[PDB]
């Protein structure tokens, strides 16, 4: 196991479901 | 450029191409020293090397081990004085010191000459390949008994056998005890100075044998493994 | 009978120290006082002929100041254009021993030789263009220390038997033979008439032969060690000695006896190689802690210092017109030294 | 010029004392080490003891180790060797020699047959009668 | 042996030596100091020459 | 997963009608001040071995490479740190490209430091020395064909946003040419030390074990041991004290380890510091 490859990929992971998870926010204060 | 100077540097192009070839050769080939005293059996290991191959001032003589190439340089017509001519050898890959075991009178010689070439200046950093040549008439002569080591080194009265010598099976205790006895002498004054920057490889030899070429080649090996470890400091 | 001629010979000794000591009224150093100082001399390596597969052992240069013979462990003898670097030849050793080397004054002929006892001379203008030994000379039962060019057919050499000898080049034959040194004679240097020539031996002396003659002339035992190397006065009547010792010291062939003495705390190690200049007021000194002294003949201090080599200085030659110095070392760099205004 | 003069010697019984003196000159004798020859008649030369310059060092031969003894005087430039407890094969003749370069500790070739820096030596013979 | 011949060769030796035309020291330093001071202009290493000559630019 | 939920979730809709950040902050800041150490030190010590001619030599030579070779990886790292921190453009794929590139280089470096001491001490008997060359297209050429591939196939089966996100198992087109350079080179080591050992068994005494301590410590950084430390882990999450040390621990010594090797090769190294004494001394006297 590569530690940079795996840190990079974990990060981008998290950016993705970090965006996911703010748009979800963004709506539900609208919604609830 | 000149048409003159074109021609100089192609000429210098073409030595400097046939002095890289003649580096090439140089480099795979290794030199050897080989030192010893009148009485000592250079001659016959020479002659068994020559022949099994695996006025004049100096010979040369080049033998084949597992490929590579060894020249040996045996000290021809010279005058006893050597302080001078030896530091010719300061780059030699090795240097085979055959000693006579069963010369007990002319053994502070051999261990007198083996001192100098240990402390020399330029002599620092070459190991040597220590023979402790006529193995056979050492131990003919303890067997013997008419002669003693004790008269010529009272030392030998206390000295004990190592533990880790490893005698052959079917040799009688005082030989070897012997035989350890001069090579711990000359261990001892290998070991008293050098800082380990060089080293010696004690061996004994019958002069008859054909693995001594064999030996030296390992010696090469390890001294080369060495001179590599310098490199990295890892000794 | 021994007896009786060594009480001779202790009364000759004791002769000729009264004499020495009657003729020494005064010496270099209390009358050179007055001399202007050289000074701090600096000088900056030119050129770096490089291509030697082991370590140089001696060199020679050429009349012309510009092709210079070089000679290696290996088994060479390179010959370098100094000027542009290039060689212009390479010929290889049949013996990888060589000691020294010798530059005919001619340039047709470059002889070499070492542990092998054997003089061997090559020829650079054959017929063909290819080098190719032209002759040997065998008879010496020491290695042949040091070898130097009369003219094309005749080659004084040096040897470890404590014996030096003029060969003939056409016949192969000792013409003449030089003996009485008892420690092995290590170099030699001719003087400007090639008349005399100075020998330096193991035995802390030198000794002036005559080439057509063959007996000593003079003897000097100001050293206290094995003298390495010598070299004549460009007037021809004095030379430099360096030893062991870290002293060199300057012989007269009238005074017959030591003029000055070149010596210094910090410097404890061997001197192998000494050379003059065109004026001779500098002596430029090899010793084996890498670096080379240059020394005031007259006032007798350090007056430059060249660091420039790996390994200890085996050699040294200054051009016949002093435009540069030439050092060679064990680290297989010949290395040319010049100065700067 | 390197000179050795030796002084001691002659007709000794056998378990006595003697003294043998080098006067040294043309030298630093402080600069350098110093050894003992002996030559046996009908034998060739042969090393017996060495002492350095600062005489830290101080070796013998195995023939004649805890018998002599060997000193030198710097002031002086004198070597002394006091032999003690003599044996009939010990009669030979000494020479003084000197390490070839300073600050050298393998003295390479002292014992030549042909060796410039050492003296005319002296005649030690133990002999009863 | 050799020795009585050797010895006999050395005081032959040593009265040629000792029968030469010594000279002053003095004389002798002197005739070097004014060797080394005529040509003391003609020595490229104790006056270094410019570069335009020097023929190791 | 991405930000495509936009689609389902609404269309679903209409037709019914710190902690991790910190941690990763924490570790880009320590791995990026300890890869700009170890690039200081490494550019010093290129500039170092490159101003004497006495060091050039097929070990310096091979030091020489190996230090480029972390230098363009720390350099790679910093790049793509900027790209992607602070979307698939060409660059920020070109970066991350050039990133794996230049670790690959790194670690068949490393392994080619490794190969070559073995060679040293087992293969490079009276032989030549061409295979350095043959180390050189081992050391550039071979990391780049496994990549080049890589990207080849990152440019025929998903090519979708940037290359810094795992699309399965291509990564391991990278990966696992590197872990053998991990296992394989690490092997080695342990050889080495065994003769090493040999050696002090053969020479002779208990310093002997103290100097085979030693002689192990040095060995250490130019061996890349501590990768062996974890290199047998599966994937984690980014949580539990399992990740936290690894990652603190991975991240530091590879961020360290080019400067504890400039330390030890180059600045500890006794002739290079005896050429510096003698540069030194000569500069003095000139002056």
């Amino acid at each position: 196991r590569v530690a940079e490859i795996q840190l990079m990929h974990q990060r981008a992971k998290w950016i993705q479901d970090a965006r996911r998870r703010a748009f979800l926010h963004k709506l539900i204060a609208e919604i609830h | 450029l000149s048409a003159e100077d074109k021609a100089a540097v192609e000429r210098s192009k073409m030595i400097e191409k046939q002095l890289q070839k003649d580096k090439q050769v140089y480099r795979a080939t290794h030199r050897l020293l080989l030192l010893g005293a009148d009485n000592s059996g250079k001659s016959t290991i020479v002659k068994q090397m020559r022949i099994y191959h695996v006025t004049s001032g100096i010979f040369e003589t080049k033998f084949q081990v597992d490929k590579v190439n060894f020249h040996m340089f045996d000290v021809g017509a010279q005058r006893d004085e050597r302080r001078k001519w030896i530091q010719c050898f300061n780059d030699v890959t090795a240097i085979i010191f055959v000693v006579d075991s069963s010369d007990y009178n002319r053994l502070q010689e051999a261990l007198n000459d083996f001192k100098s070439i240990w402390n020399n200046r330029w002599l620092r950093t070459i190991s040597v390949i220590l023979f402790l040549n006529k193995q056979d008439l050492l131990a003919e002569k303890v067997l013997a008994g008419k002669s003693k080591i004790e008269d010529y080194f009272p030392e030998f009265a206390r000295y004990t056998t190592p533990e880790d010598a490893t005698p052959e099976p079917g040799e009688d205790p005082r030989v070897t005890r012997a035989k350890y006895f001069i090579r711990d002498e000359f261990l001892r004054i290998s070991t008293a100075s050098g800082d380990g920057r060089h080293y010696c490889y004690p061996h004994f030899t019958c002069s008859v044998d054909t693995e001594n070429a064999r030996r030296i080649f390992n010696d090469c090996r390890d001294i080369i493994q060495r001179m590599h470890l310098r490199q990295y400091e890892l000794l | 009978e021994l007896d009786q001629l060594r009480q001779e010979a202790e009364q000759l000794k004791n002769q000729i120290r009264d004499a020495r000591k009657a003729c020494a009224d005064a010496t270099l150093s209390q009358i050179t006082n007055n001399i202007d100082p050289v000074g701090r001399i600096q000088m900056r390596t030119r050129r770096t002929l490089r291509g030697h597969l082991a370590k140089i052992y001696a060199m020679h240069w050429g009349t012309d100041s510009r092709l210079l013979v070089s000679a290696s462990q290996d088994g060479k003898l390179i010959i370098w254009d100094s000027y542009t670097t290039n060689k212009v030849h390479a010929i290889p050793l049949r013996s990888s021993w060589v000691m020294t080397c010798a530059y005919a004054p001619s340039g047709n002929y470059v002889a070499c030789g070492g542990l092998d006892n054997i003089c061997s001379i090559y020829n650079l203008k054959t017929r063909e263009g290819n080098v190719r030994v032209s002759r040997e000379l065998a008879g010496h039962t020491g290695y042949l220390s040091c070898c130097r060019f009369l003219d094309d057919n005749q080659i004084v050499t040096s040897s470890g038997d404590t014996t030096c000898a003029l060969w003939d080049i056409e016949t192969g034959q000792q013409t003449t033979t030089f003996t009485g040194h008892t420690g092995d004679v290590m170099s030699l240097s001719l003087a400007p008439d090639t008349r005399l020539f100075v020998s330096g031996a193991c035995d802390a002396s030198a000794k002036l032969w005559d080439v057509r003659e063959g007996m000593c002339r003079q003897t000097f035992t100001g050293h206290e060690s094995d003298i390495n190397a010598i070299c004549f006065f460009p007037n021809g009547n004095a030379f430099a000695t360096g030893s062991d010792d870290a002293t060199c010291r300057l012989f007269d062939l009238r005074a017959d006896q030591e003029l000055m003495t070149y010596s210094h705390d910090n410097i404890i190690c061997g001197i192998t190689s000494v050379s003059f200049s065109k004026s001779g007021r500098l002596l430029l000194a090899g010793y084996d802690d890498f670096n080379c002294n240059v020394w005031d003949a007259l006032k007798a201090d350090r007056a430059g210092v060249l660091a420039g080599h790996d390994n200890r200085v085996s050699c040294l030659g200054v051009t016949d017109d002093g435009m540069a110095v030439a050092t060679g070392s064990w680290d297989s760099f010949l290395k040319i030294w010049n100065g700067s205004s | 010029q390197v000179q050795l003069q030796e002084s001691g010697g002659g007709l000794v019984q056998p378990g006595g004392s003697l003294r043998l003196s080098c006067a040294a000159s043309g030298f630093t004798f402080s600069n350098y080490k110093m050894n003992w020859v002996r030559q046996a008649p009908g034998k060739g030369l042969e090393w017996v003891s060495d002492i350095s310059q600062s005489g830290a060092s101080i070796s013998y031969t195995g023939s004649v180790k805890g018998r002599f003894t060997i000193s030198r005087d710097n002031a002086k430039n004198t070597l002394y060797l006091q032999m003690n407890s003599l044996k009939p094969e010990d009669t030979a003749v000494y020479y003084c020699a000197r390490c070839p370069a300073p600050f050298t500790r393998d003295c390479f070739d002292v014992t030549s047959t042909t060796y410039a820096y050492r003296g005319q030596g002296t005649q030690v013979t133990v002999s009863s009668h | 042996t050799a020795s009585i011949a050797q010895a006999r060769k050395l005081v032959e030796q040593l009265k040629m030596e000792a029968n030469i035309d010594r000279i002053k020291v003095s004389k002798a330093a002197a005739d070097l100091m004014a060797y080394c001071e005529a040509h003391a202009k003609e020595d490229p290493l104790l006056t270094p020459v410019p570069a335009s000559e020097n023929p190791f630019r | 997963v991405m930000t495509k939920e936009e689609q389902i979730f609404l269309l679903h809709r209409a037709q019914a009608q710190t902690r991790e950040r910190e941690v990763f902050d924490r570790l880009g800041m320590i791995y990026t001040v300890g890869y700009s150490v170890s690039l200081a030190s490494l550019t010093v010590a290129v500039l170092i071995l490159a101003y004497f001619r006495r060091l050039h030599c097929t070990r310096n030579y091979i030091h020489m490479h190996l230090f480029l070779s972390f230098m363009l990886r720390a350099v790679s790292i910093f790049v793509k740190d900027a790209v992607l921190y602070s979307a698939g453009y060409a660059g920020c794929r070109v970066a991350v490209t050039f990133f794996l590139y230049f670790l690959a280089t790194n670690y068949y470096w490393i392994l080619v430091e490794g190969l070559y001491l073995h060679s040293l001490i087992f293969m490079a008997f009276f032989s030549e020395k061409k295979y350095l060359w043959g180390f050189t297209v081992f050391g550039w050429g071979l990391p780049a064909v496994f990549v080049a591939v890589w990207v080849s196939v990152r440019a025929t089966l998903a090519n979708t946003g940037c290359w810094d996100l795992s699309s399965g198992n291509k990564k391991w087109i990278i990966q696992v040419p590197i872990l053998a350079s991990i296992v394989l080179n690490f092997i080695l080591f342990i050889n080495i030390v065994r003769v090493l050992a040999t050696k002090l068994r053969e020479t002779n005494t208990r310093q002997q074990y103290r100097k085979l301590l030693k002689s192990t410590l040095v060995l250490m950084p130019l061996f890349g041991v501590h990768y062996i430390v974890f290199m047998a882990t599966p994937y984690t999450e980014v949580s539990g004290t399992l990740w936290q040390v690894q990652m603190h621990y991975e991240m530091l010594f590879n961020s360290f380890q080019g400067f504890f090797v400039a330390i030890i090769y180059c600045f500890c190294n006794g002739e290079v510091q005896a050429e510096i004494k003698k540069s030194w001394s000569r500069w003095t006297l000139a002056l």
